[PDB]
């Protein structure tokens, strides 16, 4: 998308993670894993989950209408009531087009904006313990189990107790 | 460089769900783009019968609304009805006196917004006239017979008194009066029924009127007629009067049909009515309601989809599909 | 830090948005509801309960309707030769002079509106063999009986009603519209003492158009005195094109005709006062304020007005989001 | 927001701030301050300002139209007149509520984008003199008075003047 | 400087930008743009859709079959032009509903004629007016057949004519109006005329009119003309007494796509498929400010006559 | 432009580039030099290219409608054939409008994005040899000849082999 984070800078999704829609993999003494975000993905499903009803109306009830399909010819006053239709079908036929259109615009860009910000969020936290590898991965340089994993998951991760440690492994 | 990730290191990867199986919609960047999932937003299938059990529909078989109004023989069990949609099938035909209806459509509009086919009787005084002139062409049961609303009225002796009287609307509602004139084959046809060469009915009311003039001449055979008949109706709202006057030819009125403004249709199709579940009708079935647009008719009766040109619109319902490897 | 007295030579540097207390709701693509510092109304719900005169030129037709103070009654002989912008109807108005009807009257309620003139010139019709200026009880205008100042009853001279037949050519740059009528008695002794003939005609006729009605003799309802009635019509003769008038009985002729031109006025039902003030849309609920893209307080409009929707209220914000410390 | 600065990493606005929409808030030696940023304020209200000019002109001035109200029942001709009013209603119904939807939702992506675009537009001027701490802050690693506040706001901070001063602060 | 190395990141842009529109800004310039509103070429084009010229004619007058309009019989189009300067040059005539006629004759796109044995018997066939001259010399509408009495004797015609076909036909017949009672009871004898002409489905019966109308071509009687239409399998029937301007045949009704338009522009050869009555126009663009009346495959009318898309980034040029 | 690129952190465009909408500009110990970034530039072309077609459709053909203008005065019929067309008109006057400059916003927008992308991409490939200058502008701080800028810009540049020379110059 615009951002270039889906489909950009990380390179495919995981079809392995079906818990949620956004979500981490890491590596540490402790092993490999794979856990799900939870804020990220609500705040992308409350966005699309019935996204029309924000434009269109509770479709309302239509009774006694015009007349639209004639058996004989009549002339002027049937050319007009056949005109009066087809310049209303071909009206909503473009509304129509160009809703789609907008909104599933929309779903790419919103989806691929999560993507970043879950990206710029983490990376924010790390501060100087940490570098971007590319492929929107990160190196953490310092000991970090799944207690400290953790901690970034839900956001209490304090990057000044293993800075001193970080930056000596970083520079020497 | 070392291949043993170090116990003072960590890895920690950022990533989005995928699927194997995505499906294709299209945005403003592109024409066909792999998304997760996607929901489609077209109803282009119906059920292929119409439902009942919603609003009131009321199937008309071989009877037109307007044979059924006005008290053709094979449609007297639609007498005293009322319905939310009224359908029309192909295969109707009339089977009384030939006529004609000037803007016929007109009419058949008023009494389907109406919804209701609601007679009731009233005393009108013909004085120095015959009633209840039946034709051939008009078979009730196994004899001679006419429309049950309409009084065809003829000489009585040698004589067609200039007719005249009165109807006023003390009610609170509209009354729909349906009258007509009848049209002779021939002069000699014309003084033989109605004594008076220039035939003539005006039907007014206080702020309006309508005057007919007879038409005269041989017509193909109807049911062995080559007279006609035409119809008119008058309006009359409440404090209103009405007002009958004719020297020959008059089909009157004996009563007058309830007005509403109701919510009520109309309907032409050929497609079985049954028991099922629905707020949607055309032409082609019960439709279902559920997605904002459909392709199935664009006459539509009830809480209906707005009918477009495409067939399918693909609304994306999830991200940009990337699959592994 | 932590250091309770933060350092000399180091410091810090914030940065962030503004915000107020109160804000309120709008809608996006994206949010049910979502607050904003500010946002505006783009639907103009509330009308000024009055019609403003200041910026168009309008009239109030008080107690008389557009084709009344057209046709020339009693009591509407103070609107002759006016023109305006904004003709304004009563639900009160009414008809006191002979009754009438006028078939096919919306056409030409919307062509003299339209125009947005009543700019009369009389003419010299010579009319050979009968009586001019016919009055009657059920229009009175003063201390006697009269008619519609811009018509002419002609009625018999004599024991003779002959064939009348005059020309009238358009040498004008414009279009004129005559307005002419016909009789309608009660009885047939009516028709044969006022007009000798047993049945009347009125052929009106230009180059390229014609129009011929018979009369129909025939009881109405009673109103003010007469159970008979009077049809108006019209013919707008083109310029170069040149007028006719052929009639053996029963003819109301035209006196003069009406200045067309392509107006860009109208006609409007409301019962709403007109007050001195400034605003450049009017409703039937009064006028509005024009400042708002959109409004709900009716449909129908006449002048610079914002375009009718279903909706009472859209939120346009005018800032961003709002997010209280 | 899709860049995710307010209401994101920006905990909250400020009710202070009464001269602008953007701006700063500093604590350095000479004592703490506030400055609205013009430029980035400006630029969001221009954009802002009347943005329903740019599809719907003023207003359409119109005279003589169609009976849009009955007392008799007429049947067809009425039936048409009726129906090409609710048509004509409908869209311009449909119209509106698509227009405000679409326009309140870029009114907010431009909004947000403003709050992120002087965000790195500062990160840029400060080079390693500075690191981001979370919050929307940095914290400047060498003394600061108001005068190279100043240098920051209006874009004439140099950081080679300071590295050697601000490096060193950083690692130790 | 060896040590290192500077690499910097950019965009093209142009000298001469153009400017354009967008949600957020009124004017802003862009590299390059394009024009989305359609310019006549001053003439229609008769390559694509095949162009009839009316020249001095009406599609009445060459249905009816005026002397001037011989030209047109047995003619089929896809757009009909009038030009303003047509004209009628035969009797004076009306028709009720005339528009209607227009566009049933003109949505079927063809004037396909077939003369039908109708008997008259005992009275004059084929009359004829000053009005309405054929080669310098009295005639009538070539469609129409114009009857009257023969000896002192009008009788009441009654004739009939099935549909053993399998399409709908089109009758054109009228009714003469006559100046006064003597060319009533000179022409036709009786003193008042009448005309039925039905169907099994419909009927139409008209009167004559006795009265004066203005000086047109030396006459001031009048003709008006009415259709009538007989499905397959349906059989037409005209009784009539007197006044009968009668039909000679059918002309051949079918649901086609074609039209009439009103136009005073010259015709030739090139190649464009929209037209309008300023001429042929270019639909390559999706909008047009030309005209609202159009015909072929044409861009939507719109009431600007600009709108530019922009097709590359913003300009930003260098100082 | 809403990342900041176009007229934003970047000082100006480039007159001088012909062969691409985006690219890079450098110096390094063999002079200067200039080129051109294909992958970016494509995406923004794919994305614009025809971009009305996936809303207006194909024009199609329109045959027999109704009158839209009138010598005569007929009064109730032609005032509604009028109002028709005159309602048909604004509604798609009003469409145009809306559609030029909302695909108009997207196409500034698109192309800002595209800029914004292209500077991150070499960014991330750097990784901690360069540093951010302003202008757009990347100061390598190792020795970086014709050949191994050539390798930034296929996407090839491993920073590994120039970490302990760019680290002593940085600090
Ligand atoms: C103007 O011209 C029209 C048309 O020519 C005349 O109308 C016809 O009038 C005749 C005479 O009345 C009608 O003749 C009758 O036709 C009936 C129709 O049924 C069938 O008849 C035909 C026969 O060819 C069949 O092919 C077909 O199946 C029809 O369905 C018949 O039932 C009648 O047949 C009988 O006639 C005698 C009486 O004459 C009986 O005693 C016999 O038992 C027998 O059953 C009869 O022939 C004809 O139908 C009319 N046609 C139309 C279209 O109207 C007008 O009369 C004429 N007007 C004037 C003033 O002259
Ligand atoms: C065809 O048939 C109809 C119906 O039978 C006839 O129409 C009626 O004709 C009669 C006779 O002309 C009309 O009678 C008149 O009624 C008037 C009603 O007006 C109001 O006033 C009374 C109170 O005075 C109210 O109660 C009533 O509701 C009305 O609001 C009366 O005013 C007349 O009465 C007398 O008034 C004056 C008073 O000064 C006396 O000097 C007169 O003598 C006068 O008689 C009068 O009786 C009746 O109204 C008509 N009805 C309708 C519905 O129109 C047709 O006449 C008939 N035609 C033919 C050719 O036969
Ligand atoms: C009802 O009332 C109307 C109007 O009064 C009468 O209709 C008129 O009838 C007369 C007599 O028949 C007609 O007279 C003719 O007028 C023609 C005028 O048209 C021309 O004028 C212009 C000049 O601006 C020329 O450019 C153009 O070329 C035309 O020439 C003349 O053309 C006729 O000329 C013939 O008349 C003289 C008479 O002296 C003869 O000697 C010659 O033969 C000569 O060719 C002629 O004068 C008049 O046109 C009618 N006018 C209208 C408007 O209809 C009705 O007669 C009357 N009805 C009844 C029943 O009485
Ligand atoms: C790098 O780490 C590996 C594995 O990670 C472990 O690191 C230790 C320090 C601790 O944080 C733990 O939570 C991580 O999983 C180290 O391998 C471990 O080695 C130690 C010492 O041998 C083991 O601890 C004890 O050893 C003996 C076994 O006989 C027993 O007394 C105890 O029960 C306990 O096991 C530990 O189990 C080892 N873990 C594994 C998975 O083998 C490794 O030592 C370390 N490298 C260096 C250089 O320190
Ligand atoms: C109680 C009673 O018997 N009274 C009658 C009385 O009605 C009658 O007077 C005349 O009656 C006729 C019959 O309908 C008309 O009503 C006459 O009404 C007038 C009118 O007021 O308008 C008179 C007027 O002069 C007439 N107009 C013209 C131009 O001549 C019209 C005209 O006749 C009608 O419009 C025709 O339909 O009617 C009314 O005067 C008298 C007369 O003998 O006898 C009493 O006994
Ligand atoms: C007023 C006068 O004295 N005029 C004479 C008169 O001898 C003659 O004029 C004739 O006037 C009659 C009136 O009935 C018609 O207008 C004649 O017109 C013709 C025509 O069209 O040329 C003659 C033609 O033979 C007629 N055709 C048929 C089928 O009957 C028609 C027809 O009657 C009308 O069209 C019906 O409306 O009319 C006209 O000759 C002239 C010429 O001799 O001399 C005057 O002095
Ligand atoms: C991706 O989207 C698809 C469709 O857009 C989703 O399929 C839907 O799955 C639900 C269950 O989660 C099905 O529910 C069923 O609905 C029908 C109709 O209301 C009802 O009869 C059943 O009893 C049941 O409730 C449903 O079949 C299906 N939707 C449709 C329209 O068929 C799918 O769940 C989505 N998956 C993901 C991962 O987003
Ligand atoms: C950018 O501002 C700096 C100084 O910062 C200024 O900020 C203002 C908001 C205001 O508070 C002002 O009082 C404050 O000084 C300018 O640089 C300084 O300019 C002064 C001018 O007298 C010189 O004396 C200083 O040497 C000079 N030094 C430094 C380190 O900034 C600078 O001129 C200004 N630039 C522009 C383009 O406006
Ligand atoms: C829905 O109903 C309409 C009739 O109102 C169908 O229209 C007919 O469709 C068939 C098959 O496509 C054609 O052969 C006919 O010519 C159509 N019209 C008529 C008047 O017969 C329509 O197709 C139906 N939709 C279905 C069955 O899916
Ligand atoms: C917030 O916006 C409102 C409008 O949404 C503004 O107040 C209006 O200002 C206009 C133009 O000056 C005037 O017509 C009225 O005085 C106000 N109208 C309404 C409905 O409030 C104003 O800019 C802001 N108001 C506040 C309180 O912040
Ligand atoms: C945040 O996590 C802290 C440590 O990480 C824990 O996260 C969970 C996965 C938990 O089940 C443990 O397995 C991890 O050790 C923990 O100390 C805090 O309680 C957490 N705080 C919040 C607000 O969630
Ligand atoms: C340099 C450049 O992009 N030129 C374009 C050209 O590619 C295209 O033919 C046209 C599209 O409308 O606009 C111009
Ligand atoms: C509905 O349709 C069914 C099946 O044709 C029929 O039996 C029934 O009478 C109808 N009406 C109601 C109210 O169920
Ligand atoms: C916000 O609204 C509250 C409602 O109680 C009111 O007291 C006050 O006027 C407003 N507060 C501010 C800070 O504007
Ligand atoms: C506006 O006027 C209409 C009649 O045109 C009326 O029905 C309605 O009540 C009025 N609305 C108001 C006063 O809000
Ligand atoms: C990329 O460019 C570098 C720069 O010299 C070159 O070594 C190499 O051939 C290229 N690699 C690929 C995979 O294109
Ligand atoms: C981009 C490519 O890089 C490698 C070398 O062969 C050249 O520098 C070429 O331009």
């Amino acid at each position: 998308g615009i951002f270039g984070a889906i489909a950009g800078f990380i390179e495919n999704g995981w079809e392995g993670m079906v818990d949620g829609w956004y979500g981490f993999r890491y590596q540490n003494s402790e092993g490999t894993g794979q856990a799900a975000d939870l804020k990220s993905t609500q705040t992308a499903i409350d966005q699309i989950n019935e996204k029309l009803n924000r434009v269109i109306e509770r479709t309302n009830e239509k009774f006694h209408q015009i007349e639209k399909e004639f058996s004989e010819v009549e002339g002027r006053i049937q050319d007009l009531e056949k005109y009066v239709e087809d310049t209303k079908i071909d009206l909503w036929s473009y509304n129509a087009e160009l809703l789609v259109a907008l909104e599933n615009q929309h779903t790419i860009d919103l989806t691929d904006a999560e993507m970043n910000k879950l990206f710029e969020k983490t990376r924010r936290q790390l501060r100087e313990n940490a570098e971007d590898m590319g492929g929107g991965c990160f190196k953490i340089y310092h000991k970090c189990d799944n207690a400290c994993i953790g901690s970034i998951r839900n956001g209490t991760y304090d990057h000044y107790i293993y800075r001193d440690e970080a930056l000596n492994n970083r520079f020497q | 460089q070392n291949p043993i990730s170090n116990n003072n290191t960590a890895t920690l990867c950022l990533g989005h769900h995928a699927v194997a199986n995505g499906t294709l919609v299209k945005t403003i960047s592109d024409d066909q783009i792999e998304v997760t999932n996607a929901t489609e937003l077209v109803q282009s299938i119906s059920m292929g019968k119409i439902c009942n059990n919603s609003y009131r529909i009321l199937d008309g078989r071989n009877c037109t609304l307007i044979d059924a109004m006005l008290g053709d023989p094979h449609c007297d069990v639609f007498q005293y009805e009322n319905w939310d949609l009224f359908i029309e099938r192909s295969s109707a035909f009339s089977n009384c006196y030939p006529y004609d209806i000037p803007d016929y459509a007109s009419l058949r509009s008023i009494v389907a917004s109406s919804g209701t086919l609601e007679f009731t009787a009233e005393g009108f005084t013909w004085t120095g006239v015959t009633q209840n002139g039946r034709s051939g062409a008009c078979k009730r049961g196994s004899a001679d017979s006419f429309f049950s609303r309409l009084n065809w009225l003829t000489k009585s002796g040698n004589s067609y008194p200039t007719l005249n009287v009165t109807m006023p609307n003390n009610k609170n509602f509209d009354k729909l009066y349906i009258w007509g004139i009848h049209h002779p084959s021939s002069n000699q046809e014309q003084t033989k029924l109605y004594i008076q060469e220039s035939g003539r009915v005006t039907v007014s009311t206080k702020r309006s009127q309508q005057t007919i003039i007879p038409n005269i001449g041989s017509r193909p055979w109807v049911r062995g007629q080559s007279g006609r008949i035409s119809i008119y109706w008058t309006i009359v709202k409440p404090g209103d009067i009405l007002m009958i006057n004719s020297n020959g030819n008059l089909v009157a009125p004996r009563g007058y049909f309830k007005l509403k403004t109701g919510k009520s249709s109309v309907m032409r199709s050929d497609v079985p009515i049954d028991i099922c579940v629905s707020e949607c009708i055309t032409p082609n079935g019960s439709i279902s309601n559920e997605k904002p647009f459909q392709n199935v008719n664009k006459v539509t009766y009830g809480k209906c989809p707005k009918y477009i040109r495409q067939n399918t619109l693909k609304l994306a319902t999830g991200m940009r599909n990337v699959p592994e490897k």
